């Protein structure tokens, strides 16, 4: 398990992350050192609902 | 032992700090940190 | 188009739905007089999440 | 000391966090996590 | 007519203010609009 | 006049939501939002 293997985020976007169900081991951070942004989480979870509708 | 009324969420702050210092080092947690208790005493921690 | 065919949230959810591309008219509102709330909002992308992880 | 806030964006996040518990939750709770932290920070070498 | 600098932004309002009368009534639209007014001008509208 | 706010988290929202206008985008936007909403509400019979 190196650094990438892990996630980088803020308390904040932990607990936005926590609180819309989203793992953010699935996110790609694009923040200052691969940081997950709240950017991130918002295209992740656009993303998602375009996949659900589509099912 | 003090009680831990949400760990989940403490998991969460404590996941954080590691993250920091495992992505931008030393410096940069001890610089948050030392920020953090700063808006925490504005608050009333301490 | 009665009442019940129109979203009715207030201007705080409809700028997270916005954010997170939720089309409000799939979210069944539990607030009062049917209002979408937070939770309302959190539930269904929950569920997005998890059609679409499951795709 | 410290340089420049390499990035305030980041440390805004922190700040607004903890504004949060203290109002939702309030002081002796933002207390507990402060000091989970700092004891958290303690292993990885940060005072 | 004044610059409109986010219609998006502005239709969600004037969607949420139809909602709340549709929904809620005129009564309950006014003591919103009241509340609203008087924490803008808190801020500095008016 | 008013009855006890019958949904004080509904209140709370709109408040929040013009604070956020004014913080982020400031005075004159939050005012052109205020000013859309009172003329979109008169057209509801709300003065």
């Amino acid at each position: 398990a190196e650094n990438d293997a892990y996630v980088h985020a803020t308390p904040l976007i932990r607990r936005l992350a926590r609180e819309f169900g989203v793992n953010l081991a699935k996110v790609k951070g694009t923040g200052r050192k691969g940081r997950i942004l709240r950017e991130d989480v918002q295209a992740y979870v656009k993303e998602a609902i375009k996949r659900a509708e589509a099912a | 032992f003090p009680n831990d009324v949400d760990p989940i969420e403490t998991r969460d702050w404590l996941q954080a700090i590691e993250s920091v210092i495992r992505e931008e080092g030393v410096e940069r947690a001890q610089y948050l940190i030392d920020q953090l208790l700063a808006e925490a005493r504005k608050g009333g921690v301490n």
